């Protein structure tokens, strides 16, 4: 198959970034695309094979290497805030209808200062009694607030398993201050269950938020907790009422 | 752009059919592909068609190709909420190594829930008290309702989100609003929005 690492990256301005893309399918043609949230895909680099490197339709400060068939890494020599987006790697088969296969992508954010990086605060809000009385249903709300960058994955967990039915999370996070470039973010989510399911005290509800931040390699001189990759969580139990 | 798509975007109700168009000027022509791209995800290949084939089927997706008029149609049968995505038309000129892929700009398809029994209401969600926020939930309105942003920078309002309780066979919209200020109350939270006249305020 086709692979990309890291899934997420937050880095300071001026530092070197390498994005890994590999595949063992024996494909010759490889691509690098760039895409901002809500925008169209822009081809940035392509490759015919083992020792080929051609520029895409959009100009970039990034270079690519193809010393081997298996590897097509992207290199950002000095990062700038404007490099912030999703980078997607692709390969096409030499056989059949020549299908194109996309890697899982790398979401990169270049911040001016690594002290702009904050993990989410996570809070769960219990179902309204008026909703229960009116609908025979109960909606829990989860809020993840004040996180930077927007490298976050929210999930609901009921009794230790992840739930997908009855859930809606915002497609994109809100900006706390839409005026700033390194503004912090807020995300909302909903889980709706039946009133009888909520009213059972044995039922346990947890909102989990996987945050992607600094690594053990990154330096931290500030007093606050280092904003590492972590899960910040909040929970609630079924109410007897 | 050598590849053009129509419409730019469209909104349909779940259960309905829709057709998306693609027109190209790419010469020479080898194959045409349709991609589905979900939000925050890479595109997924749906149908690849060479000039030799006029039809290709992938479940509920059926692609059509007329290589003479350089046109393709993608038909979605009995649309579903999960069909909400960007649909890309991509064209190849050669099947050899020297070939190239041309990407259309995409069509944004939104599929709405068919809400038969709208019960619009604004609820207050009892604070965790571990948090200083107060949360209001605008819910159970039909998809015709638009949720506006607040006129206060200390008030946050998230757009309508479709929730799907597959068991009860029940779908519902909702919008979340929160603030830290003592001013904030659920009666005025969605004041900037045009809400149904019969909205329940407990």
């Amino acid at each position: 198959d086709i692979y990309q690492t890291p899934r997420y990256l937050v880095i300071g301005t001026g530092k070197k970034i390498t994005l890994e893309c590999s595949q063992t399918m024996g494909h010759d043609k490889m691509y690098w695309y760039q895409q901002d949230p809500g925008m169209e895909l822009h081809l940035i680099h392509y490759s015919y094979g083992v020792n080929s490197t051609e520029k895409g339709d959009l100009s970039s400060e990034s270079t690519v290497s193809r010393i081997r068939t298996e590897h097509f890494p992207l290199t950002l020599e000095s990062a700038r805030p404007s490099h912030t987006s999703q980078y997607l790697c692709a390969s096409t088969s030499r056989r059949g209808s020549y299908e194109q296969y996309f890697g899982p992508g790398t979401r990169l954010t270049v911040t001016e200062d690594l002290k702009n990086v904050f993990p989410p605060e996570v809070a769960v809000f219990e179902p309204s009694e008026a909703e229960i009385s009116h609908t025979q249903k109960a909606t829990l709300v989860c809020l993840a607030t004040g996180f930077y960058p927007d490298h976050v994955e929210l999930s609901w967990w009921v009794n230790g398993k992840e739930v997908h039915s009855g859930v809606c999370t915002d497609p994109q996070p809100l900006k706390e201050q839409p005026a700033l470039n390194d503004s912090r973010y807020a995300l909302s989510s909903r889980l709706r269950v039946s009133a009888t399911f909520w009213q059972n005290p044995r039922n346990h509800f947890r909102c989990q938020v996987q945050f992607y931040g600094l690594s053990e390699n990154d330096e931290w001189t500030q007093d606050r907790a280092k904003p590492v990759t972590q899960i910040v969580s909040a929970e609630a139990w079924g109410r007897a009422d | 752009n050598q590849v053009e798509q129509s419409p730019q975007s469209l909104i349909i109700l779940e259960g309905k059919n829709c057709t998306l168009q693609c027109n190209y000027t790419v010469s020479p022509f080898s194959n045409l592909r349709w991609y589905k791209q979900d939000t925050g995800r890479g595109p997924v290949s749906l149908t690849i068609m060479t000039f030799s084939e006029n039809t290709k089927s992938n479940g509920r997706y059926t692609a059509t190709l007329d290589a003479d008029t350089k046109q393709s149609s993608l038909h979605i049968t009995a649309s579903q909420l999960s069909d909400s995505a960007s649909y890309i038309c991509v064209v190849s000129d050669r099947g050899s190594t020297l070939g190239r892929l041309y990407f259309g700009r995409g069509t944004q398809l939104t599929v709405w829930p068919d809400i038969q029994n709208p019960d619009p209401a604004v609820y207050q969600l009892r604070d965790s008290k571990s948090s200083d926020k107060s949360v209001c939930l605008f819910t159970d309105f039909d998809s015709q309702t638009n949720v506006s942003q607040s006129k206060d920078s200390d008030v946050y309002i998230t757009d309508k989100c479709v929730l799907d309780m597959r068991s009860m066979d029940f779908k519902s919209n909702s919008a979340v609003a929160w603030s830290n200020k003592s001013d904030f109350a659920c009666a005025n939270a969605f004041n900037n929005s045009i809400i149904p006249e019969d909205t329940f305020f407990p």
